[PDB]
């Protein structure tokens, strides 16, 4: 079913590949490279069953830095929230907010 | 100020084009032995705006078994497309700085040949058809030894942009180096155009016009105008591809002067060539670009692989 | 036909020749600019970190301005469990300006030709 | 899940460096050379601290070290400058290559006023060693503690009992 | 020796398109492995600098890294401009 | 997640739907089977640009590989089938049942 | 087709089985398919005639459709984890679509309609590879991302696939159809007991491969391919015919005989997970295929149909070509019971 | 998003040529004048028949070709590599197999047109 040729001959024929954190052209980072590594390291060698109970805070964050999903609820959240408040009159947003920042190199 | 620079770009551009008609009338003329246009206007002058104002006022006609919608979209796309291709040309500025502008101008020239495709099956007629299947043959023949050709020759520039093609031939053209992928590369410019000897798609002597037999007035002209703004292209990108001219950022006037008379010597000699030779049957034209073209292609470019190697020359800009 | 073959072949020889050499200068000028972008390198990094760091703290008091009504809300509150620095995207940055500056954050660099 | 801590508006302010590109162009190479010192110290400490926030004045020495160079420049000889970074700025590329007239001027006037010798090709991008006082970070990932691993093989192997034990066979 | 003698004759007689594209190939397949100037073109490549060099916390043990660029430690370009 | 995934995902979902449902002509079927391919291709190139995994920009090219293998497949077919009934129709293939 | 051709495009179907069995990646996975389909449908067109360039095409379309729905799948898996390694699914819409397209490619009900079409259109040398190699490579994928899958959905299809296996074999005179009902049941079999015990699956695909190919060489020798041209056989190679009886009840898995084998071990897994009543359900629906396997043994080898006067001319030759590996087959596929416990080296 | 407005702009002019060619002339349209061109009679099919392809194998080969460009086109990066001897085995080693397939297909025949 999977005759692992690979680690038996040392060959790396797909393994470069599999992962996010293993040695890109020029070292150029991925995007979510220090989570993943973390949830690698978290997990590694403890077997997939403990790994999913014990290394979802990991794994937890890991997702989080790949869709955003809490950070665009958040963003979502405040944003509705100034709607409204700005509506009514009862807040007044900033000048660096319209476009009349003191820019800085 | 921008939208300036875009007409700027395209007036001259359907000035030239007409203008070009007459100058190939007049060398044709003159090869055969007589003159050509010299009464309307000085030396003919005046013929080519003749010529447009007589077919935008002449009847333009749909034919009844015709599916209108692909028969009017065909020429649109058509002249749309030869206007498109001119924007990345370094001359010596271009008016849109690409990465990648070889390979945008191997697909936009890969979706010209639709515009042929589809007016020849709008129209329904039996020589549109087969017209329209000589093109696709056409595309078939050419297509794989132009886009291998283009990236043999390109592995010395070290990117595909067209700004540093006028870097790369500082010192030295660039036909110099790759004479055998020029003469290639110029006779596939001549079956990419469809022009003689290997204009197989209009078919004049054997389908009579074919895909725009149909056509009259001013969509036949929008088709005339797509097809010599396309020669003018090719000619200039022929042009920057193999005889840098040499730029000085402070005039740049100098580079603009060289490089337009370089490209016109190029269009001449399409029209030289057409006054000189026979009709390629369609059948050979796809023998002579896989039976020889290809064979010597796929060596020339493990040449042109292996030499910057070899001899510790490759180009800067990963 | 041997004459025409070796002026070709000679053609040849010279233009490789010259372009040796001049892609091995070219090669040398690029290593000189790119020299230069690793000496000024550091001045960049410490004054983008400065930015980044003043926006985000903009928009945490305009936050904690405008978010002071609703009841549960921790201004500032983290998404995520680690305690590290995280890069902050780009929405978070510009969440709360202008679409003028977000479209030249976001589309300014593809689009410029 | 905890509160961000930043910085106040007013730690984040410096004497900015208000030159433009191709100034710092024209004065990158001398520039690395001379204030490599803080510049590298600020890189060590940027990439081994892996947060913006904790190299604050580092970086507050960098741009005060890029001050004192370009004052010293203005000091000493503006107008060979001036020409130079000109010439370089015309440059669409900003190329140095079509300003060397202009660069020797400003190389000879640096190095009889300030003896200033501009780096060779291929030493301004080499990896130097920084002497530090900063100790370094012990867990700059600030990762959790591992999971223990599963305890191991250990033992003789000795033939199972009753060998398979399969439904009636004995062996 | 004269059976592929005769052949190549009339290979260039009646193919001489092949003959080159066989030529031309063959060239390129084995002239690299023969050429000083491979290592050369390795070597440029390599002295390219994309990336910024990060600096490494002195410990007192480095002899061979330098403390300031223009310190005579270090890989050395030099043979690059000879070239 | 974002408006643009989820046209991409539709785009998939209906284009695979055009493949379960046959009109008459086996060329439309062909060009769904494309357009499934073209709208993975799109997918999967979102995907790899957004979270920065540069070695990952190679199998888009990979996929486009294996599907013009199988474009080319599906017409020699097309050449046989017609061959065979002077048709490219769907109904003319009923003489193996179940 | 040229012999060399031949021979490069069976390796190539190989080489692709291998592939998707070797790889670490997903994308060398859907490669290892991608190859495996294109060298393997040109071997069905082998003979030319109509029926095999239906055949193909109802097969390539099939598969090509599972192909793009895998591919689906794991795009789905990498955008809600970056992983491409084949492990346990991230995601369980994607873990569905992978299921159903596996179940695709193996011709699991309510899959199941091609697989007794192509088998028919193609010749028994094409069918023997269509019904025993290509099966390996799903069988191999579904057994890694074992865990993540779910019970529900499998053991749906599994059950599907018993019961109409039997019911469709009932109807059958073409013993190619006959051979591909078989398969659909069989591999309902192989799938039942997946999320519980993958070296089940194992044994229970290698006693099926057994069988599978006795069936098809013993049918080879004897060139038939419908009953009435099957019942002639007796009056030239009597042996033939009895020890296609023989493993025509070693495949209706009646005990002592090795078919058996794979039957008692997926019920007794089964019973330790306290699942008593699917087991039930296969074994009284297994009865059916039982039932048609035994129609098959009265016609062909328990009594004796009429013949023709030409088969006089026939006894006067021996075959031309022998099957080197057609006596071994039929050992394994009957007499191999009192060797189970050899399974533990399975896993 | 000045490529899209130069493209805008392109279309925008050939679309304005397309309407002054069709609302600028008199137009007398009748059924005689409308009908097919075929050099002085009335067709006897359709042109909308089965039209053969002699040429069918070549342009399915031209699919497999052109993709062949995809995998070469990056060959002008990848020269900047650090490893070039195995860059240049990669590379040689995928044009030689792209001139074996040109080789066997025109040694079997298969760029000859059907008959
Ligand atoms: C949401 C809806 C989607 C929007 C649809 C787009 C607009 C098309 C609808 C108008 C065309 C039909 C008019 C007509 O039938 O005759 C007119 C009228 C009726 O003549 P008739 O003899 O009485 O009757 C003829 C029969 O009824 C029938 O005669 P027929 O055989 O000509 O009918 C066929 C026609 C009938 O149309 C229909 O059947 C229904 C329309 C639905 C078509 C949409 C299908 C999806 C196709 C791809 C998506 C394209 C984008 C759509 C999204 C819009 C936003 C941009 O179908 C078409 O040909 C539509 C072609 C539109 C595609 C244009 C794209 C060109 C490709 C360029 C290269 C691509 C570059 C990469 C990007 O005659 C005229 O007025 C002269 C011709 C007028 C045509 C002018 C240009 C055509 C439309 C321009 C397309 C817009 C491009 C931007
Ligand atoms: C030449 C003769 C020769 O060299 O024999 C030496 C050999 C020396 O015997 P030994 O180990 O000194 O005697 C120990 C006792 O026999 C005591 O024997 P054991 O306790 O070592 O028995 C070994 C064990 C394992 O033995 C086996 O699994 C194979 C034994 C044959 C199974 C019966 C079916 C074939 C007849 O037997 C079983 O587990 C019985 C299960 C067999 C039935 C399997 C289920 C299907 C039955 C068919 C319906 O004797 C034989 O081989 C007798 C024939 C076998
Ligand atoms: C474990 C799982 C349990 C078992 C698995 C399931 C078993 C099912 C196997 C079915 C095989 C089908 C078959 O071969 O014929 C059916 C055959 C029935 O056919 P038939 O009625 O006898 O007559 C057919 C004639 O051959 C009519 O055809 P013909 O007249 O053209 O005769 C030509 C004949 C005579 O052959 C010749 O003429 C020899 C001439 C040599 C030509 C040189 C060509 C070499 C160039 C190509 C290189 C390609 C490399 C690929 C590169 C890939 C890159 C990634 O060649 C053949 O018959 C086929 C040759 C088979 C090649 C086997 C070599 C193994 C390939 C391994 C590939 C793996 C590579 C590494 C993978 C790494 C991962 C990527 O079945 C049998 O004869 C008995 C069944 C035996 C099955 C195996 C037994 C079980 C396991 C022990
Ligand atoms: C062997 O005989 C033949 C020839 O030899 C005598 C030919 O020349 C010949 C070629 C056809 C010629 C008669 C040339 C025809 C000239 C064109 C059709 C006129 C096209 C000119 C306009 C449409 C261009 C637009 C006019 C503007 C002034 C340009 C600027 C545009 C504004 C927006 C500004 C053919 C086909 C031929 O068969
Ligand atoms: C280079 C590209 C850009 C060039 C720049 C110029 C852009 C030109 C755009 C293209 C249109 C020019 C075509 C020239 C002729 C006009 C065609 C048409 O518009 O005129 C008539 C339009 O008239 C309509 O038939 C009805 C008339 C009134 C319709 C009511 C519309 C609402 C207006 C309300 C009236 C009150 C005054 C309005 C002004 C404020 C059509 O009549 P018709 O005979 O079929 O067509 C043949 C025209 N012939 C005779 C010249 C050959
Ligand atoms: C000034 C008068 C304005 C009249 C507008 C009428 C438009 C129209 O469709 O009418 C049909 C009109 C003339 O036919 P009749 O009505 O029979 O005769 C008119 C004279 N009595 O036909 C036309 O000219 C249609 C011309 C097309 C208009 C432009 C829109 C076309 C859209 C094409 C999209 C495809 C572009 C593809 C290329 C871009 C890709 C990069
Ligand atoms: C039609 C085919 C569309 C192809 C357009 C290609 C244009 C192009 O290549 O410009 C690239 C340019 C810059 O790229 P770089 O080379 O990296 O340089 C800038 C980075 N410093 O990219 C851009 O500007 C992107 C702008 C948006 C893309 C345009 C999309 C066009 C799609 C056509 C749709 C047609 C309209 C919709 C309906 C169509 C049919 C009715
Ligand atoms: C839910 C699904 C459960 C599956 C249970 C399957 C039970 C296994 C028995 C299979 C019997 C199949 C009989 C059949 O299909 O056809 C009836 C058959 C058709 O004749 P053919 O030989 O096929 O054609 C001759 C003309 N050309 O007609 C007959 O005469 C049948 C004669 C023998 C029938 C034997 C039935 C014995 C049943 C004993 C009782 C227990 C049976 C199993 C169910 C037990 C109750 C829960
Ligand atoms: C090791 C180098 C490999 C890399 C370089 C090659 C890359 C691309 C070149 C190869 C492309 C494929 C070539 C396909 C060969 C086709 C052979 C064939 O069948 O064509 C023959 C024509 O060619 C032949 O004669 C058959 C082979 C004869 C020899 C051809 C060249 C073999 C090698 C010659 C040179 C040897 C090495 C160069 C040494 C140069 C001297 C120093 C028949 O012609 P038709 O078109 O059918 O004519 C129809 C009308 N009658």
């Amino acid at each position: 079913p999977f005759f692992d040729v690979q680690k038996r001959l040392g060959l790396d024929l797909d393994r470069w590949m599999t992962i996010q954190s293993a040695e890109q052209p020029h070292k150029i980072p991925g995007r979510c490279h220090a989570f993943e590594k973390e949830w690698i390291e978290c997990a590694h060698g403890i077997g997939g069953i403990r790994a999913e109970k014990e290394c979802k805070i990991e794994f937890d964050d890991f997702v989080e830095c790949l869709l955003r999903q809490k950070t665009m609820k958040r963003l979502s959240a405040i944003k509705r929230q100034r709607d409204k408040l700005i509506k009514e009159g009862k807040y007044t947003p900033p000048p660096h907010h319209l476009g009349k920042e003191d820019p800085r190199p | 100020m921008f939208m300036i620079n875009i007409l700027s770009l395209i007036i001259p551009i359907l000035l030239a084009v007409a203008f070009l008609t007459l100058v190939e009338r007049k060398v044709l003329g003159y090869m055969q032995l007589r003159k050509g246009p010299n009464v309307v206007g000085p030396y003919g002058l005046l013929q080519p705006i003749a010529d447009a104002l007589k077919l935008f006022t002449k009847e333009p006609l749909r034919p009844a078994t015709s599916s209108i919608s692909m028969f009017i979209i065909a020429p649109i796309l058509a002249l749309s497309l030869a206007l498109t291709m001119w924007v990345p040309l370094p001359m010596p500025y271009p008016l849109i700085n690409m990465n990648l502008g070889v390979l945008f101008m191997l697909a936009m020239s890969s979706l010209a040949v639709y515009s042929i495709l589809w007016s020849g099956w709008a129209s329904n007629s039996k020589y549109a058809l087969i017209g329209a299947l000589r093109a696709v043959a056409q595309t078939i023949s050419y297509e794989v030894t132009l886009a291998i050709i283009l990236l043999s020759v390109l592995l010395m520039n070290g990117s595909y942009t067209l700004s540093t093609l006028i870097t790369t031939q500082e010192h030295i053209w660039m036909i110099f180096t790759s004479w055998p992928l020029a003469m290639m590369w110029f006779i596939s410019t001549l079956a990419e155009t469809n022009r003689a000897p290997f204009d197989l798609t209009e078919g004049e002597s054997e389908l009579v016009s074919g895909f725009n037999v149909e056509y009259a007035a001013g969509p036949f002209a929008m088709f005339f105008m797509a097809e010599y703004a396309n020669i003018i292209m090719m000619n200039a990108f022929t042009a920057i591809l193999f005889l840098g001219a040499s730029h000085d950022p402070h005039t740049p006037e100098l580079y603009t002067i060289n490089f337009v008379l370089k490209t016109l010597a190029l269009t001449i000699t399409f029209l030289w060539i057409r006054a000189s030779y026979p009709r390629f049957r369609y059948d050979q034209l796809m023998h002579l670009l896989w039976k020889s073209f290809l064979p010597l292609t796929l060596a020339l470019c493990m040449w042109h692989i292996s030499l910057p190697i070899m001899t510790a020359s490759i180009p800067p800009q990963s | 036909g041997y004459s025409m073959f070796a002026v070709g072949i000679g053609t040849l020889l010279f233009g490789y020749w010259s372009m040796m050499k001049w892609n091995r200068e070219r090669r040398r000028l690029q290593i000189e600019d790119f020299e230069a972008r690793i000496a000024l390198m550091p001045l960049f990094q410490a004054e983008k970190d400065r930015r980044v760091l003043q926006m985000l703290r903009e928009n945490l008091e305009e936050e904690a301005i405008i978010m002071k009504d609703v009841p549960d809300w921790k201004v500032g509150e983290s998404v995520f469990h680690t305690t590290r620095w995280v890069t902050p995207m780009m929405g978070e940055l510009y969440g709360l300006r202008t679409n003028e500056e977000i479209l030249s954050a976001t589309y300014g660099f593809i689009w410029y030709t | 899940p905890g509160i961000v801590e930043l910085p106040t508006l007013e730690d984040l302010k410096v004497q900015e460096v208000k030159v433009s590109s191709s100034v710092l162009k024209a004065a990158a190479h001398h520039y690395g050379a001379q204030c490599d010192k803080p510049n590298k110290e600020f890189m060590l400490c940027r990439w081994e601290e892996k947060d913006p926030r904790r190299c604050l004045e580092e970086g507050k020495l960098v741009n005060q070290c890029a001050l004192d160079f370009f004052r010293q420049i203005k000091r000493h000889c503006a107008e060979p400058f001036t020409e130079y970074w000109t010439c370089i700025d015309y440059s669409g590329l900003q190329l140095f290559r079509h300003c060397r007239k202009q660069q020797a001027k400003f190389d000879e006037c640096v190095l009889d006023k300030l003896g200033w010798v501009r780096p060779d090709l291929g030493e301004l991008s080499k990896v130097t060693k920084v002497k530090t006082d900063r100790p370094l970070p012990e867990n700059p990932y600030h990762s959790r503690a591992r999971p223990e691993p599963n305890p191991e093989a250990e033992g003789d192997l000795k033939p199972a009992k009753h060998g398979s034990r399969l439904f009636f066979w004995t062996m | 020796a004269g059976r592929i003698a005769s052949f190549l004759k009339n290979a260039w007689a009646k193919e001489p398109v092949l003959v080159a594209s066989f030529a031309i190939g063959g060239l390129a397949i084995i002239l690299p492995s023969l050429s000083p100037y491979t290592n050369y073109a390795i070597r440029i490549n390599r002295a390219t600098p994309y990336n910024y060099p990060v600096p490494l916390r002195d410990d007192g043990n480095m002899p061979d890294v330098p403390s300031h660029p223009q310190d005579p430690q270090g890989p050395s370009l030099e043979w690059l401009k000879n070239l | 997640m974002p408006l643009v995934y989820m046209n991409i995902i539709m785009a998939f979902a209906i284009a695979l739907a055009g493949l379960l449902m046959y009109r008459s002509h086996l060329m439309s079927s062909l060009l769904c089977l494309e357009g499934m391919m073209l709208s993975l291709f799109i997918m999967s190139t979102l995907i790899i640009l957004n979270t920065h995994f540069t070695l990952a920009n190679m199998m888009p090219i990979i996929l486009l590989v294996f599907a013009a293998c199988e474009a080319a497949l599906g017409l020699s077919l097309l050449v046989m089938v017609s061959n065979t009934y002077g048709t490219d129709y769907v109904q003319n293939l009923n003489l193996l049942q179940c | 087709m040229n012999p060399i051709i031949y021979t490069t495009l069976i390796m190539t179907v190989m080489s692709g089985t291998m592939l998707v069995m070797i790889s670490s990646h997903w994308l060398l996975i859907w490669i290892g398919f991608e190859m495996n389909l294109l060298a393997m449908i040109p071997v069905l067109m082998k003979n030319f005639n109509p029926r095999a360039t239906e055949a193909a095409t109802k097969y390539f379309l099939t598969q090509a459709t599972a192909s793009m729905m895998l591919m689906m799948a794991i795009i789905i898996n990498l955008l809600y984890s970056g992983q491409w390694t084949i492990t346990k699914m991230f995601n369980p819409v994607a873990m569905t679509m992978m299921t159903m397209a596996l179940a695709m490619k193996l011709g699991l009900s309510p899959f199941h309609f091609w697989v007794p079409e192509v088998t028919q259109g193609i010749s028994l040398q094409a069918g023997l590879l269509l019904l025993t190699w290509q099966k390996l490579a799903p069988l191999s994928v579904l057994c890694q991302i074992s865990q993540s899958i779910n019970p529900n959905l499998m053991l749906t299809m599994a059950m599907l696939s018993i019961l109409i296996g039997g019911w469709g074999g009932l109807n059958q005179t073409q013993l190619r159809k006959i051979m591909a009902y078989s398969s659909i049941a069989h591999m309902g079999w192989m799938t039942a007991v997946l999320p519980y015990n993958t070296t089940m699956t194992i044994l229970n695909l290698l006693i099926y491969i057994t069988m599978t190919l006795a069936m098809f060489m013993l049918l080879i020798h004897s060139s038939a391919t419908t009953t009435l041209s099957l019942s002639h056989t007796w009056n030239k190679m009597p042996v033939i015919t009895s020890l296609m009886m023989v493993t025509l009840l070693s495949m209706g898995g009646l005990p002592p005989l090795s078919g058996f084998m794979p039957k008692w071990m997926i019920i007794q897994e089964m019973t330790k997970n306290e699942s008593i009543i699917m087991p039930t359900l296969m074994a009284m629906t297994a009865l059916l295929n039982l039932y048609f396997y035994m129609r098959l043994a009265y016609s062909s080898s328990l009594t004796m149909f009429p013949s023709t006067n030409n088969m006089k001319m026939k006894w006067q030759f021996e075959h031309t070509k022998q099957m080197k590996l057609l006596p071994t087959m039929i050992v394994l596929s009957t007499l191999v019971l009192p060797m189970t416990p050899a399974l533990s080296s399975l896993n | 998003m000045n490529i899209m407005l130069t493209l805008l702009t392109n279309v925008t002019l050939a679309s304005l040529l397309v309407l002054i060619a069709f609302w600028l002339p008199q137009l007398n349209a009748y059924s005689e004048k409308t009908s097919p061109y075929e050099c002085g009679f009335d067709p006897m099919g359709s042109a909308r028949l089965p039209f053969s392809m002699k040429f069918f194998l070549v342009a399915i080969t031209f699919l497999l070709f052109d993709l062949e460009i995809a995998l070469l086109l990056p060959l002008p990066w990848a020269s900047q590599t650090n490893n070039l001897k195995t860059m240049l085995t990669m590379a040689l080693f995928l044009l030689i197999l792209l001139a074996a397939s040109l080789a066997y297909e025109w040694t079997q025949k298969g760029l000859e047109w059907a008959e």
